[PDB]
């Protein structure tokens, strides 16, 4: 409020008891209750001016409360009790509140005595939606932080991650992110990643191109690779990648540009091969910064040329280079994402093959595929299915052919196109007659 | 009332009918103070997710399933051995319907309604394996489906030539 009657004389009154404020330092040695008494007594008035300075007073002594490893019991009832009576209004208590808190970082107190002065004031403040709501969740998390390095683990990702559905209040939009990115951190942890993708849309795209959000992009971007390896989505892992690579800062420097790029490469040929891979793929080839690297240039080009080219060498070939480096392939556990490479190479070589060849032996097939030949007769049957290829198999061993289907429709249609384009030449050949006469 | 209505249109073989009394009496007992409803909640799930296999809309029984309710609140036998034979179908595979089965044995006698539903479902899956396999080829050996399926080669013939 406004109040005018405890402008002037209350400040002066203040400085009365500040004179005074050796008494009751005293008086808290002979009973820590007289000397709280007086300043709660100073204390009844909504004029906020004088209600934050009477505040600090009675702030003071939470000092020597906090301090002291057994007092502190006492500042949980009169936080609680302060709220209770009716407060002094929305607007004056909740800054004091807050210098509660700061208190609480730096006292650097016993571990026990931190956790329960902190579930009393989640407590206090739980509904409110005024001023609270936003240092509500400044102290839930470091609840949390507590909670996180033991055991209790499973119980502190689920408050935290409880909380920020709501909390979208007088908060300045930088500090929205970093709840939420740190939400999803505990839910990698926990690995409920089905979790993490609800909390994950929550984000927009839209807020990220603010440059003030720079260095938040990256850890986001970092986070959402990890959701998609888990999964296995490998196209899905390159195009969030490609996002990063086109941070500005990053792109001009040589140094951390490196790595991003040689990551991009890996799980682009990784994805199923299809629509999207294919038009990704010309710009990779397409990409300057990619012919300045040679480690990776050579492995794009390899299988973008229709040249076929058998597993058991391109293996080898590229073990000792590209193993070395990590994401996708790497030590033991990335062994078994390094593994696909395998697969990705056979439905590139039987794509080559239904283009060229049109009737081809089944023996003849399997030898070129090195396999046996029931996981050759398995993997055409996949294809199929996928609809990459248009196959007919015979098992008793005698041909497979990928022919088109040859329909009415087609030696009809070709055959109306080629007629026109005939038409369309001799007209062509007419205009440039005319022009040799004139240079002749 | 609606369980017991469940029951009767899942036997006209009409499963249209038979999702939506199965989900009302699913709503009824989740709600309701457990003192014994609790196991009306579990015998309800087990039939709901009956419906959509024999529909053979089995995207739905994946998405039913999920954390809020069939993991938390209701983690039993048979969701274990509803969740492979859902799954198997998905594949089209005869082959993974005999081994859910056989170590979920148990549940399915347990059943009633669930057992008699599956000697149907070995049928209409006899024939989903079978297409899967001859589709890319033409002029396949008879000897060739014959191993595969796992199930002797004069039979097939019978089966091939009704199909």
């Amino acid at each position: 409020m406004s109040r005018d009657a405890p402008i002037k004389a209350d400040k002066d009154y203040s400085q009365i008891l500040k004179e005074e404020f050796p008494k009751i330092d005293s008086l808290a040695q002979n009973d820590c209750n007289s000397a709280l008494d007086q300043l709660l007594v100073l204390e009844k008035k909504t004029r906020q001016a004088s209600d934050l300075a009477s505040s600090k007073e009675v702030l003071a002594k939470i000092v020597d409360l906090l301090a002291s490893r057994n007092k502190w019991d006492d500042l949980n009832e009169q936080l609680t009790l302060l709220s209770k009576k009716h407060g002094q209004l929305k607007l004056s208590i909740q800054y004091m509140i807050q210098k509660v808190m700061e208190y609480l970082k730096s006292s650097k107190s016993l571990d026990l005595n931190t956790r329960i002065s902190v579930i009393e004031t989640i407590r206090v403040v739980t509904e409110n939606k005024i001023f609270v709501e936003v240092e509500r969740a400044r102290v839930t998390k470091d609840l949390v932080e507590i909670k996180k390095e033991e055991g209790k683990i499973d119980e502190a990702a689920d408050i935290l991650c409880e909380l920020q559905v709501e909390t979208y209040g007088s908060m300045e939009m930088s500090e929205k992110i970093q709840f939420i990115l740190e939400q999803m951190e505990l839910s990698i942890l926990k690995g409920d990643y089905s979790q993490a993708t609800v909390l994950s849309r929550k984000i927009l795209k839209k807020t990220f191109k603010n440059p003030k959000y720079e260095s938040l992009k990256l850890e986001y971007y970092n986070l959402l690779v990890k959701i998609s390896l888990h999964k296995r989505e490998y196209l899905e892992v390159a195009q969030y990648l490609q996002e990063i690579y086109q941070t500005d800062a990053i792109k001009s420097d040589e140094a951390k540009w490196k790595p991003v790029l040689s990551h991009i490469v890996y799980f682009l040929v990784l994805s199923p091969y299809g629509n999207l891979q294919n038009d990704l793929i010309h710009k990779i080839q397409n990409d300057n910064n990619l012919k300045k690297l040679e480690s990776q240039e050579s492995l794009v080009k390899l299988f973008t040329t229709n040249e076929l080219m058998r597993w058991p060498i391109v293996q080898k070939t590229y073990e000792p280079v590209l193993n070395e480096d990590d994401l996708a392939f790497g030590g033991e556990a990335n062994k078994h994402h390094w593994e696909d490479l395998q697969k990705r190479v056979i439905e590139h070589n039987l794509r080559v093959i239904s283009e060229y060849y049109s009737r081809i032996t089944l023996l003849r097939l399997n030898e070129l595929l090195d396999l046996t030949e029931s996981q050759t007769e398995t993997y055409i049957s996949d294809l199929v299915n996928q609809g990459i290829i248009y196959a007919k198999v015979n098992r008793p061993a005698k041909i497979v052919n990928f022919e088109k289907p040859k329909n009415s429709s087609q030696l009809l249609n070709e055959w109306s196109h080629n007629v026109d384009e005939l038409l369309e030449h001799i007209e062509t050949i007419g205009h440039l007659i005319t022009k040799e006469e004139i240079m002749h | 009332l609606d369980l017991m209505s469940g029951i009767l249109h899942c036997e006209d073989k009409d499963y249209k009918t038979a999702f939506s009394y199965f989900f009302e009496s699913f709503e009824s007992y989740h709600n309701l103070t457990t003192h014994n409803s609790y196991e009306k909640a579990c015998q309800v799930l087990k039939y709901m997710l009956l419906s959509k296999i024999m529909l053979n809309l089995i995207d739905d029984v994946k998405n039913i399933l999920n954390a809020k309710y069939t993991k938390e609140t209701y983690q039993s036998r048979g969701i274990d051995a509803m969740k492979a034979v859902a799954e198997a179908y998905n594949n089209r595979s005869l082959l993974d319907f005999n081994t859910a089965l056989k170590q979920y044995e148990k549940e399915l006698m347990g059943d009633e309604l669930t057992r008699s539903h599956f000697n149907a479902l070995y049928d209409t899956l006899l024939e989903s394996n079978l297409c899967k396999i001859i589709e890319p080829f033409e002029c396949v050996e008879i000897s060739h489906i014959s191993k595969i399926i796992g199930l002797d080669t004069q039979q097939v013939e019978g089966k091939l030539s009704q199909m």
